[PDB]
């Protein structure tokens, strides 16, 4: 069954360049058309680059042309895009999609293209208060690029769990909120570990949630 | 370069009942093969699209039966016969007729349900914080409808302006409600100044705002 993986991304500095890889699985890699397609933040789908199975036809959005260039290992089963000269505007969420249709789309893998360096994140407590529903969290507080992956138990609680869109601070900053809602008769009964894994700065922070 | 224009941009609905969305395109829509390459994708807040329609009227394998596609020429529908509450999120047109390959600017799916008070929290900042100088006071509004609600901070009663970042959640794909935190930013001396510290939410479910608090140390 279908598997499309993408990596590469990450921050990279304003004229910078960056190479994206696309491994795919559970179907014929060369019968296909590959896309490039990018999510600027905050905004809607852009259609980016295109290879034919033979690699004969290739097509380059136009905001593009010229510095991006789009390749396929039909053996390594690999779709790849060198971006070259890169800009403020090019920082999206890039994705690889299959065929014309797009009925199969990868995970997605962020670009930053800021002249800032990566900082990794300081987590700290929100502790629960003393009642009906009781909430709980951690704050991942001045950290850069994003993304940040938050979860609660090593991914066992996911009931009632809110992670909050970032918001960048006067700092130049990223800061996001995790809470979950327990019953408030079922604190200090369960144990409460907020998990923060910030890849671009290699920060894995396991923290626990205690009534104060 | 074929513009795809999608109305309309934000769509409410009852759950149960119907919704149409449309594309329309610039110039006709028709490959030399005959077929017409218009698709219909779905994307939930930080997922990966997921395509309901493709060439105007195929249902992808998977997709409910409650996603119907239409049009010819320039004029194209996706509807929804019974909304669920797992249908919120974005929908796009997308064209792969001719290239460059286009998308419409998208539709917001919002679930007109029910007013929900919000359940209100107020979080001290942690000492582990407090001794590197800075200072957050978090305030969550938890499960909440309509989307509009106001969070007022207060420092000893005096009125808080621009020291204070809000984030809000996407429409939950269950209950279909909101949650929103606040975070009010303090230096520790200024935070030391001061003992009591509140958030008071103004929604359309509370007929009096709700204040919750607490004293510094105590």
């Amino acid at each position: 069954e279908v598997q499309l993986l993408e990596s590469g991304g990450g921050l990279v500095k304003p004229g910078g360049s960056l190479r994206l890889s696309c491994a795919a699985s559970g179907f014929t890699f060369n019968e296909y058309m590959m896309n490039w397609v990018r999510q600027p933040p905050g905004k809607g789908l852009e259609w980016v680059s295109s290879i034919s199975g033979t690699s004969t036809y290739i097509n380059y959005a136009d905001s593009v042309k010229g510095r991006f260039t789009i390749s396929r290992d039909n053996a390594k089963n690999s779709l790849y895009l060198q971006m070259n000269s890169l800009r403020s505007d090019d920082t999206a969420m890039y994705y690889c999609a299959r065929g014309s249709t797009g009925g199969y789309w990868g995970q997605g893998t962020l670009i930053t293209v800021s002249s800032a360096s990566t900082k990794g994140p300081s987590v700290f407590p929100l502790a629960p208060s003393s009642g009906g529903t009781a909430a709980l969290g951690c704050l991942v507080k001045d950290y850069f690029p994003e993304p940040v992956t938050v979860s609660w138990n090593s991914g066992a609680l996911t009931s009632g769990v809110h992670t909050f869109p970032a918001v960048l601070q006067s700092s130049g900053l990223y800061s996001l909120s995790s809470v979950v809602t327990v019953p408030s008769s079922s604190l200090g009964t369960q144990t409460y570990i907020c998990n923060v894994n910030h890849k671009p700065s290699n920060t894995k922070v396991d923290k626990k949630v205690e009534p104060k | 370069d074929i513009v795809m224009t999608q109305t309309p941009l934000s769509s409410a609905v009852t759950l149960g009942q119907p919704a149409s969305i449309s594309c329309r395109s610039s110039q006709r829509l028709v490959h030399s093969d005959g077929n017409t390459y218009l698709s219909w994708l779905h994307q939930r807040p930080g997922q990966p699209p997921r395509l309901l329609i493709y060439k105007v009227s195929l249902r992808f394998s998977g997709v409910p039966d409650r996603f119907s596609g239409s049009g010819a020429g320039t004029d194209f529908t996706l509807k929804i016969s019974r909304v669920e509450a797992e249908d919120v999120g974005i929908y796009y047109c997308m064209q792969a007729t001719q290239f460059p390959l286009t998308f419409g600017g998208g539709t917001k799916v919002e679930i007109k349900r029910t007013v929900a008070a919000p359940s209100v929290f107020i979080f001290p900042p942690s000492d582990e914080q407090l001794k590197s100088g800075t200072a957050s006071v978090v305030c969550l509004l938890n499960n909440f409808y309509p989307r509009e609600a106001k969070v007022q901070w207060k420092v000893d009663n005096a009125l808080q302006s621009g020291n204070s970042q809000e984030s809000v959640t996407e429409q939950d794909s269950k209950d279909s409600t909101y949650s929103l935190s606040s975070t009010l930013t303090l230096s520790k001396a200024d935070y030391e100044k001061h003992k009591v510290y509140a958030c008071e939410v103004t929604h359309q479910g509370l007929s009096s705002p709700v204040t919750k608090s607490f004293n510094r140390g105590e």
